[PDB]
């Protein structure tokens, strides 16, 4: 979503969690932070929906 | 036209960061509470064990008085 973006993901600002040890703990923390960033992207989407066709 | 659109002022702020409260006493406080409870229990057990020893001595001397007839 940050290097080879698709449809409108380049118009949305969000963070990318990065682990530091490779354990399962860092991956679980990364998934929780990805949930928080998903909430952030959902807010940005709800405040920026344009009119038009589908 | 009518369509699904956000309102004129937009939607409100949405919280998305972590919020831990950070609560409870300092560790010195629970250590002092535990030490005080330990001291209170020690004092009460001391008093009641001394009273129990006195009662046991009384019962034993009653037994010693009762022995010769038996």
């Amino acid at each position: 979503r940050k290097t080879q973006p698709y449809d409108v993901y380049d118009q949305v600002e969000f963070d990318v969690p990065i682990g530091s040890r490779g354990d399962c703990y860092d991956r679980y923390l990364c998934r929780v932070e990805e949930m928080r960033q998903s909430i952030r992207i959902i807010s940005q989407c709800l405040n920026k929906m344009p009119p038009g066709e589908i | 036209v009518k369509q699904d659109m956000p309102p004129v002022g937009g939607y409100g702020p949405i919280d998305y960061k972590r919020n831990l409260p950070r609560r409870g006493l300092s560790g010195y406080s629970m250590f002092a509470v535990g030490i005080g409870a330990l001291l209170f229990g020690y004092w009460s057990m001391m008093r009641w064990n001394r009273e129990r020893r006195r009662l046991q001595i009384e019962d034993f001397e009653a037994r010693i008085a009762l022995m010769p007839l038996l």
